[PDB]
């Protein structure tokens, strides 16, 4: 029933769905607030109290599919997180270049959220998009170098990483799982 | 700058000086609150990046507005946001600086004396100024207008010397953080109480946020009470818990007095409670 | 100085659908990467079908009720189809893993000594699907192949062959796991939790084919065998990334 390319791993659009199902800070451009003198929102998979209390030009916290849906309307503009600034990305780049053995303390959804906000929020960034995408590509490349260095330690027992992103888990999942499964199969056949 | 039936104005002349007038004209009940009372603001000290603006705006008024509850606010050339508190009673009116935005700009930059970022004010919601943080050599924003950032108001009791001394991101110690939380909670509680008693609530959220604000008031007072009791200061602890508002948080002060072993403080706080039962 | 955190914390104090949905993707992400067919959360899925039915009649009643603020209706609509997608993908993945392990499941039903049964493991629709898929595959291979072979070799639940007739799930299949600690925020009630060097606690588990003890510190991701992590996943301490 399940397709062969969705058998033992997630597709990247399922990762997009998973990271669309998080809260995010946002600026409404419409007023749905009841004054002292309109059907309610009434959702069942997220808290609708922050969406019922939606005030124009304020900071609220809504789920990301609502964020993208309202950005398509341009009724509400998505605010980038703290780590999507040039200074914080430069700090992450310096941490990557400082400790070669350890990955930086980036969020798990740092590639997928960046792609979503680049392709959907082209006028919602205080810093320019240009150097932001340059630093995103630099962090992606240095994380690729670190996972290429760490792949020399493919052990039969176990293998650990600290702060690898979910999209990088789907980058490296079938290769690592198949190679370690066959290494374990070789050693378990080697046991008496 | 007018908001609904309220009108707020700033006057200046060489032979009168700087002043302000606040009025409420209405469809009825024509009452003028203050007429040309003097305005506590510093005009700018009269290179081309500032002179391009001060040839255009000699007064240094970046913006002039009302808050979300109707309290007047002004943003002068010294980059401080002045709110007029208790303007309905002219014998108790005072101008409260609630943001010295250069100090918080220096505070978010990790102590660096930062020039290339400026605050361009737009509005003041409750405990939050909405304003574009303009980056560059020019104070004013350009046509591709970015999202207006949010700056929480902080009472200017921050001295740079102590923050540089303890930090050998500027991390405020819990003592003066409790001090500024206590002062900010007190002035915001006064403002919310005045706007709820006089103009009423325009929504349903104002009473519960006032209760949570009095909660944050008492929590900051207990944190000042702890630093008083840590230095064996019975009298300062009694003065701190004498300004404690609710009877719920006095038992916490009794427990801190028990942890600090000050039984005379326990006796005097119980005498305060005895006064409070009737 | 005086430490005031306990008195202020005790002064501060002076089933839900969102948690159900988070548990639904916890089950979905644990199901997709696991080799073993996970136990069915019967109460959670019954509550989810009841909730999606009440939302279906709610959105149809508001459609009968149709200022025009159509954005709450659009929120209802994409709400319904995204919930339907999650439920569809979870049931489709577990149906595929039912189809992979049909012979294992019918032996596990046939073995009365084993405590695992399909009433504890599968839904009624999944039990019906597995049963009638086993009969239709059985009938296809009897009128295709096994009619022409003698009495020893028509068995499909055979064991004593040169190669094993029955499929078996990869119990030691390597999988990405991320530790969450206990499901609750109170850490001290877990007996398996123990404090280590550098402040960070860990879970200690033993691989028996190498006979080694390994430490899984809270807040880091690993790849481990599924037999090692089965008892932690059944107690819901990790999440299968």
């Amino acid at each position: 029933s399940l397709p062969a390319h969705l058998q033992q791993t997630f597709s990247p659009e399922e990762i997009q769905f998973i990271v669309e199902n998080e809260p995010i800070k946002i600026f409404p451009r419409i007023t749905t607030r009841q004054k002292i003198r309109h059907t309610r929102w009434q959702l069942i998979t997220t808290d609708d109290k922050a969406l019922n209390n939606m005030v124009a030009m304020r900071s609220t916290e809504v789920v990301l599919w609502i964020a993208l849906l309202l950005k398509q309307q341009s009724k509400c503009s998505i605010v980038a997180p703290q780590w999507l600034t040039t200074k914080e990305l430069d700090r992450k780049i310096q941490y990557e270049k400082t400790h070669p053995d350890r990955f930086s303390e980036l969020p798990w959804n740092w590639l997928v959220l960046a792609r979503i906000l680049f392709n959907k929020a082209k006028d919602d960034f205080h810093d320019p998009i240009h150097e932001l995408r340059g630093k995103i590509q630099d962090l992606r490349e240095i994380r690729q170098i670190k996972v290429l260095k760490g792949l020399k330690y493919l052990n039969e027992s176990h293998l650990q990483l600290d702060n690898l992103s979910l999209l990088e888990i789907n980058e490296l999942r079938p290769f690592i799982t198949e190679i370690m499964d066959k290494l374990r199969e070789i050693h378990t056949a080697s046991l008496t | 700058t007018a908001q609904n039936y309220r009108v707020f104005s700033v006057h200046y002349s060489q032979f009168h000086g700087l002043s302000y007038s606040l009025s409420e004209l209405g469809t009825s009940s024509k009452r003028y609150y203050k007429r040309e009372c003097p305005l506590p603001m510093s005009l700018p000290n009269i290179k081309d990046a500032n002179l391009d603006y001060y040839n255009f705006n000699p007064m240094g008024i970046k913006s002039l507005f009302f808050s979300s509850y109707g309290d007047p606010c002004i943003f002068g050339s010294d980059n401080t946001l002045l709110l007029l508190s208790k303007w309905r009673s002219p014998e108790e009116s005072k101008w409260l600086p609630i943001l010295d935005s250069n100090m918080e700009i220096w505070k978010m930059s990790g102590g660096k004396e930062t020039t290339d970022i400026h605050v361009w004010p737009l509005a003041l919601a409750y405990d939050t100024l909405n304003c574009i943080l303009v980056k560059g050599k020019h104070i004013w924003p350009e046509f591709p207008l970015p999202l207006p950032s949010e700056m929480e108001i902080r009472m200017p009791v921050f001295v740079k010397s102590k923050l540089l001394e303890e930090n050998k991101e500027i991390q405020i110690p819990v003592s003066m953080a409790a001090e500024e939380e206590y002062l900010r909670s007190k002035v915001l509680s006064e403002l919310l109480t005045d706007t709820l008693e006089n103009d009423g609530e325009m929504y349903g959220n104002e009473n519960e946020v006032l209760a949570a604000l009095n909660g944050a008031y008492d929590k900051a007072l207990l944190r000042l009470f702890a630093s008083a009791c840590s230095d064996q200061n019975v009298e300062k602890a009694l003065s701190l818990a004498h300004e404690l508002k609710q009877d719920r948080a006095l038992t916490a002060a009794v427990k801190i007095s028990e942890r600090a072993e000050l039984p005379s403080l326990v006796k005097k706080i119980n005498n305060i409670r005895e006064a409070r039962y009737e | 100085d005086i430490n005031i955190d306990d008195i202020l914390a005790e002064l501060d104090k002076e089933v839900s659908p969102q948690q159900d949905f988070s548990d639904l993707m916890k089950s979905w992400k644990n199901e997709r990467c696991s080799p073993e067919l996970l136990p069915y959360p019967h109460q959670l899925m019954k509550r989810l079908l009841n909730r999606i039915s009440m939302q279906s009649q709610l959105i149809e009643n508001i459609s009968m009720g149709f200022n025009e603020s159509k954005l709450p209706l659009l929120c209802m609509e994409t709400e319904l189809e995204r919930l339907k997608f999650v439920i569809r993908s979870y049931i489709r993945c577990r149906l595929s893993k039912i189809d992979k392990f049909s012979l294992y499941l019918r032996q596990l039903n046939e073995d009365e000594n084993s405590l695992i049964s399909l009433t504890d493991l599968l839904s009624k629709d999944e039990i019906k699907y597995h049963d009638t898929h086993s009969l239709i595959w059985l009938k296809l291979v009897n009128d295709s192949i096994l009619k022409y072979m003698p009495e020893e070799l028509q068995a499909i639940n055979d064991t004593e062959g040169s190669v094993n007739m029955i499929d078996e799930p990869d119990w030691n299949k390597f999988v990405f796991i991320h530790v969450n600690g206990p499901p609750d925020g109170k850490w001290n009630e877990d007996p398996l939790l123990q404090e280590n060097e550098f402040g960070k606690p860990c879970y200690t588990v033993t691989i028996p084919d190498l006979k080694e003890e390994v430490e899984l510190t809270i807040g880091s991701i690993y790849v481990m065998r599924y037999e090692v992590i089965r008892d932690l996943l059944r107690d819901d301490k990790v999440a299968l990334i």
